[PDB]
DNA sequence: ATCGGATGTATATATCTGACACGTGCCTGGAGACTAGGGAGTAATCCCCTTGGCGGTTAAAACGCGGGGGACAGCGCGTACGTGCGTTTAAGCGGTGCTAGAGCTGTCTACGACCAATTGAGCGGCCTCGGCACCGGGATTCTCGAT
DNA sequence: ATCGAGAATCCCGGTGCCGAGGCCGCTCAATTGGTCGTAGACAGCTCTAGCACCGCTTAAACGCACGTACGCGCTGTCCCCCGCGTTTTAACCGCCAAGGGGATTACTCCCTAGTCTCCAGGCACGTGTCAGATATATACATCCGAT
């Protein structure tokens, strides 16, 4: 057989972190996988276009931040930027 | 197949009224292969020049151009040593309505005067555009020792 | 094994059911033919791209991923079938 | 940070970071990929997933169930304002539609 | 004095020359016998390109030394 | 009147017209030659050298490439020529 | 003597019931036969995965539901409760599907 | 005694005239000032290339022309000739700009 | 500083746009709705334009930023670059 | 075809094969680029450009002008079903709009 | 001097002279044609790159470009562009 | 404004079944350490173009008035669609059999990436003449009040 | 059905100006030649599931009849856009002047790709059990005719 990667265990961990009691079915799990893939592809493509637009050749954190500010609506954009910068700051030290 | 009949009419057209200073014919049984002889035009630096060339007919004619090659040696900015010819009608401006007589007379016209916009050989091209006399005498000691 | 006039399989009650889900109280008598035509056009548009996708890969069975991908290209992203 | 634990645990994230890094490398997005991009991207993905899961769990608890079915996801996405705009063109399988009837069609008083 | 050369065609042409001769003159001799112009000729001595200005004795071409030839093919 | 027998033949294949196509540059050639040219030639009329691409795109959807009246004339007036094709 | 509802309340009851459920609203075999007919019209000798047919049916049902919602909005805007083919045509024209 | 055109034959003349020419319809400086106001609302002390202002004006004019075309179509659908705000709202709702 | 400048989109300047669009008769309340929708559209485009400008550590909104924002929104514009 | 000539003329095209190849290779689309892709892509681009320009020139000649201007481009694009379908969302600067008056608004 | 900026201006002019022998073109029309060519190039290249990534391939072969052309273009432009591309590749390879 | 049927929907209880949550083997992908070089950060300079200001002139906007055409409400007709019942049709479910085609593995050969010398295609700057913009006069054609 | 006056639009001829097309100088990117590592083309084998058939329920579809309520045409009222004339406001053009920051260049350093080694995190497979669906029997909200 061939191993097929997925975001299953991580989404289950997040669900248990938020709602320790409720479960999740298989169809909802596939829907969440598709949603995560779609958002990933959108943000990565926007970051790539932004990097190419400024005659650059790398994707740093700021390109991802600008892509997030472009894509997500207002309040979601602010919360996502705050979470991302917090994670990067905690990671770098 | 269908191109064989077209070759028949082209051969007949060449037969009834052959053009001036140029004559073509098939070497063997197959009508695809042809060879032709061309004289040096009077208003040219190739006086008394006799030249031979070969013609290859693709299986899809006239929808694709035929191939030409100089089996002899000639000095010209638009012809390489091996005999390859760079003219517009051969590969870029070829149409099915054209005939072998038309391409032969176009080749003769090129031999009358060169085309400097698209030189196949750039060294003799800058030699020719530098001054006319150098091209003159180089064509001289090329045509009276190769053509004759 | 040719097929003919299978568009009649989308009967009047089925279109009535779809409109009832949509939020429609009263339906005219000429809606059904228009609905069948619209559905046929949409199916042709999606299936052409799906068949192109499954033909580029040198296969003979259309995969659900191909349909998902044709829908995504056409502008109607679909969730729940992979990707 | 400590620079001794796993990368995902080091950043405080549950989503993988090495997998995101590999996806960025092999995704043909840029010739070079920075060392801080995967962390930011994983944080954004995890936040969005957490928010949608919280709303879906709220809907499921409202409907007296212990599992999240696609209907709960559809309700959670549509009822919110930001998420609905984010997923405006997305169609959820087995999602149905929100209950709304125009006021004109209702019977008169 | 004859020289063995592995040309592009592989044919070796017998001709009496001397190492003291210049490259231009031997190229002209080849053009007389083979027709290749001096610019088109490119003699190869142990993988080294010889300039036309110099002579054969500079790279020490000896009796029947196995050399190579490549034609500077531009066009055709 | 009636067109001459010699003038009617295709200028490409030196043979009678079958399913003639009338170009917007009022040049007539038989459909096999026209199809072979559009497949392999430079998408231009061989004689006057003008593009027919927009015209071809318009006419191929409604299947109006063939000249019905000239085809009828050539088959009725010269049936044996069509038979020998 | 027999009790029959006023014309209209049954439609409202069906609307309320049908906006709560999530199943599919078209019979499986006729839709499968129709999609097979279209596919074999495009390329002959084709085979279909079951999931592909299910995905096609889901997408078509969602699109039709959205179109009917827009048509109902147009019909109510025209000071009417019934939907007519001109409502569907106008909705398609505004959406830009036919331009 | 003075010659007055009937109400209706002048608007059609304007329609015929404006659908043939291509120059910009809104005045330049008021539009530029409005754009600068919005920009300073977003970020303070910005500068604008004239090409950017021209591009913004072109995009806005094209969008407004399209919106008015759809509004007129809806108004004609509603058995009227006058365009009303509800027509604009319905066209925007169907096009998905506000839902 | 500027304030109350949406009135610059004058009544004849909207009548002309409607005339180009193919409108024969105009009601008296169209102008306010048109001003509102125009302001919303400008705000939506200019936000992305300013974000693009701010990313490049610049201070001038070039035409390229506006073109890119319009392309992102699905309203591709031809003539000013790309 | 015979080698030893510029790439753009070997296939009979006018668009630059080399420039298209460089853009495809360094444009960050795929790890490797085949040797036949640039020729096909350049042929497609040249075909489309010729299609646009022929109709634009026809409209310009119909307008008694010997110079192509964006109004002619818009008239050529919007009057063809296929091209209008292709360039649906695209806005041509200084292109105007097509003449069209609804039949209901006409005087009776 | 100013750094070199590349564009499709000269090739578009050559094509125009090939179509209409005695018709000129303004500067704004040149800009519009340049933008159109760039946009179509970006569309086709991006779709081909995706489709190559789809089947775990690594090369953008002319097959991928042909499929992208068949997908993006409408009905008749698809056939004509495919025929022209096949003609160009066939003439180039031999 | 009710009041009675009568109908459909909502609620409480047993049960049983298949999908979800968890446990285990293992192997492939991720982590750790080290090296080289180019991409990007920073400082400095130039000059392009963006902002600011004045004066004029005049095309466009603001305001007001008379009125006619269009929006909107009210009525009446009848026809098409909703609701219910009996009947015919084929969807739905289970069970079995067959093989075409998806999927995986092993060889290896030819296509594409890399690098260096080289030169001509293409870009920047100049210049000029013709195509288009503009003005002025006249011919042509819709429009409307009056017959 | 029409004739004619007032007004807008199209044609034609002459003058002028600025930008589009061609030319010249030059620099750098495409070309050509050669080498090398690996991607996919092909042959072969496995085995999954897509297709075809058969029988039995019974649920959804179909056709018909009755009635009513809503779509549509018609009329009448009134009020609000429209067309035109007059006055006020600021847009547009040409001009000058200052400097901010975009664009380019040189230098350096440190951040990431590439390679090798190693090991454990997640995937495939298997198993138990309980959450939800279904059947069955009451309780209540709601609708419609009749006072
Ligand atoms: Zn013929
Ligand atoms: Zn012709």
């Amino acid at each position: 057989r061939s191993r097929k990667e997925s975001y299953s265990i991580y989404v289950y961990k997040v669900l248990k972190q938020v709602h320790p009691d409720t479960g999740i079915s298989s169809k909802a799990m596939g829907i969440m996988n598709s949603f995560v893939n779609d958002i990933f592809e959108r943000i990565a493509g926007e970051a790539s276009r932004l990097a190419h637009y400024n005659k650059r050749s790398t994707i740093t954190s700021r390109e991802i931040q600008t892509a997030v500010r472009l894509l997500l609506p207002g309040e979601l954009a602010k919360h996502a930027v705050s979470e991302g910068t917090k994670a990067v700051t905690k990671y770098t030290s | 197949h269908m191109a064989l009949k077209r070759i028949n009419k082209e051969l007949s057209d060449l037969a009834r009224d052959p053009p001036a200073q140029i004559s073509a014919g098939p070497v063997g049984d197959d009508m695809f292969h042809w060879q032709a002889t061309i004289m040096g035009p009077n208003d040219s630096p190739y006086q008394g020049g006799v030249f031979f060339l070969t013609i290859h007919f693709p299986t899809d004619y006239p929808f694709k151009p035929p191939k030409v090659a100089f089996t002899t040696r000639i000095y010209h900015p638009n012809i390489n040593s091996n005999g390859s010819i760079c003219l517009d009608i051969l590969r870029s401006q070829w149409s099915p309505a054209l005939t072998i007589s038309k391409v032969l007379l176009s080749i003769a016209s090129l031999l009358d005067d060169p085309n400097p916009d698209d030189p196949k050989v750039p060294e003799i091209a800058r030699i020719y555009k530098t001054d006319r006399d150098k091209y003159n005498r180089i064509s001289r000691e090329w045509t009276q020792k190769y053509a004759m | 094994k040719v097929l003919r006039d299978n568009i009649q399989g989308i009967t009047k009650p089925a279109i009535r059911r779809l409109a009832r889900r949509g939020g429609v109280k009263r339906i005219s008598g000429l809606i059904y033919e228009e609905t069948r035509g619209v559905l046929k056009v949409f199916l042709e548009n999606v299936i052409r791209d799906a068949v192109t996708y499954t033909e580029h890969a040198k296969r003979k069975t259309v995969t659900a991923m191909d349909v998902v991908y044709a829908l995504k290209r056409q502008g109607r992203t679909l969730y729940g079938f992979g990707g | 940070s400590a620079k001794a634990c796993t990368r995902s645990s080091r950043a405080g994230l549950q989503f993988p970071v090495g997998r995101v890094h590999r996806l960025l490398r092999k995704g043909n997005y840029s010739e070079r990929v920075g060392a801080g991009a995967p962390v930011y991207l994983a944080a954004v993905l995890e936040y969005l997933t957490a928010e949608i899961l919280e709303l879906a769990g709220n809907a499921a608890r409202d409907n007296k169930k212990t599992r999240i079915i696609p209907r709960h996801l559809q309700l959670a996405i549509r009822n919110d304002e930001e998420l609905n705009k984010l997923l405006g063109r997305v169609t959820i399988a087995q999602g149905g539609v929100l209950p709304n009837i125009q006021a004109v069609l209702l019977p008169k008083k | 004095m004859q020289i063995f050369v592995k040309t592009l065609t592989g044919k070796t042409i017998t001709l009496e020359v001397e190492p003291s001769d210049t490259i231009e003159n031997v190229k002209a001799k080849i053009q007389d016998k083979e027709g290749i112009p001096p610019d088109q000729q490119r003699l190869i001595f142990a993988g080294k390109q010889l300039e036309d200005g110099r002579t054969l004795s500079d790279y020490n071409i000896q009796k029947e030394s196995t050399l190579h030839l490549v034609l500077r093919l531009r066009g055709g | 009147a009636i067109p001459s027998l010699s003038e009617c033949q295709c200028g490409i294949c030196m043979e009678i017209l079958v399913e003639p196509v009338t170009l917007p540059c009022n040049h007539t050639l038989c459909k096999p030659c026209f199809q072979s040219t559009v497949e392999k030639a430079s998408l231009c009329c061989p004689f006057c050298r003008r593009r027919v691409s927009s015209w071809t795109r318009y006419h191929t959807r409604r299947n109006s490439l063939v000249n019905v009246e000239l085809w009828t004339i050539i088959q009725k007036h010269y049936p044996r020529e069509c038979k020998l094709r | 003597k027999p009790h029959r509802y006023r014309p209209g309340t049954v439609a409202l009851r069906e609307i309320r019931r049908y906006q709560k459920s999530t199943e599919l609203l078209i019979r499986k075999l006729p839709f499968q036969r129709l999609v097979r007919e279209i596919a074999q019209d495009f390329k002959t000798d084709l085979r279909f995965q079951s999931s592909a047919v299910m995905a096609l049916q889901e997408a078509c049902e969602a699109y039709l539901v959205g179109l009917f919602e827009d048509t109902n909005l147009c019909a109510i805007h025209a000071k009417r409760v019934t939907i007519m083919p001109k409502d569907i045509q106008l909705a398609r024209r505004i959406r830009g599907e036919r331009a």
